[PDB]
């Protein structure tokens, strides 16, 4: 994150890193949404123009975590990976729609008040907050700079961004799957997600219950809090029907 | 090319 | 799970739990109006 802050203690409990067995390394960040499921982008497990294509092995996903580094002793829980399951129609040379993926805790973690679920919403609260204006919140460990990382997660809360703004700001072909978000540049307010960003989450809050619900995942952009320039994530409401359809069938 | 057109996966 | 997740999914032990709030949600609320 660039431009944000630093997160607070069991402020973001879904928080979920998606950890390099050897080399030990942080590759992603991700959400949980029950005991056994995590969600992070697809680009974070299989991104070819980086020779990327890591299986539900080379990995690990840390849980209830504070410190990028510290080992947080009774504090964090390391999970392992039953499968992984990347959208059947992620495209990655082109737009990078889709770009969202699912992976199953070999076992479920326990709750705590460091661990604890996000939510994902439904039909009506996607209209409700998913407007332009709107406000998110997007947490991450990634970098401090476009071009370092935090010893501490960093949260940044950034406005939706109006569709024809989206489009005007890229080259990109942004589709219905995605969204942007990030201050305009007459606005003088910044931040934004970087690398080590992506998988990492975008949430709202509802002013109707009070749940956190995540509407986006941390995708991808040109640059990082960039004048002119916006951050684009996955449309989690869009493309819940998949989340959906792959759970009731690998689990729970 | 999201790369080509210059995109930034993260 | 899901759609419209887990069951007390949203609500952080450490916060809405016992009704107190972070450092910036507030700046979200006054985005929504």
């Amino acid at each position: 994150i660039v431009e944000g802050s630093d997160a607070e203690i069991g402020m973001s409990p879904w928080q979920v890193m998606l950890f390099r067995k050897s080399p030990q390394e942080l590759l992603c960040g991700a959400s949980l949404i029950s005991d056994r499921w995590v969600l992070t982008a697809a680009h974070c497990l299989l991104y070819p123009p980086w020779d990327k294509n890591f299986t539900e092995n080379d990995l690990l996903v840390r849980i209830g975590k504070h410190s990028r580094t510290r080992y947080e002793r009774n504090i964090e829980k390391i999970s392992m990976l039953e499968k992984i399951y990347i959208h059947p129609r992620y495209n990655w040379r082109e737009n990078l729609d889709r770009d969202i993926a699912l992976m199953k805790l070999k076992k479920p973690v326990a709750f705590s008040d460091y661990i604890h679920p996000v939510c994902l919403p439904d039909r009506e609260t996607a209209a409700s907050l998913l407007q332009a204006g709107y406000k998110g919140r997007v947490t991450g460990w990634g970098n401090l700079k476009e071009t370092g990382q935090p010893s501490v997660l960093q949260v940044v809360n950034l406005p939706i961004v109006e569709r024809p703004v989206c489009k005007d700001s890229t080259r990109i072909r942004i589709t219905d799957n995605m969204f942007c978000a990030g201050y305009k540049p007459d606005e003088g307010k910044r931040g934004d997600a970087c690398e080590g960003d992506a998988g990492g989450p975008f949430v709202m809050k509802s002013p109707f219950n009070n749940r956190w619900y995540q509407m986006g995942i941390v995708s991808w952009g040109e640059g990082c809090d960039r004048d002119g320039k916006y951050g684009f994530y996955t449309h989690v409401f869009r493309l819940k029907k998949w989340i959906q359809k792959v759970i009731d069938q690998f689990g729970e | 090319d999201f790369l080509a057109e210059g995109g930034g996966v993260r | 799970t899901f759609g419209s997740g887990e069951a007390d999914c949203g609500l952080r032990p450490l916060f809405e739990k016992k009704s107190l709030e972070d450092k910036t949600e507030r700046e979200l609320l006054e985005s929504y109006i």
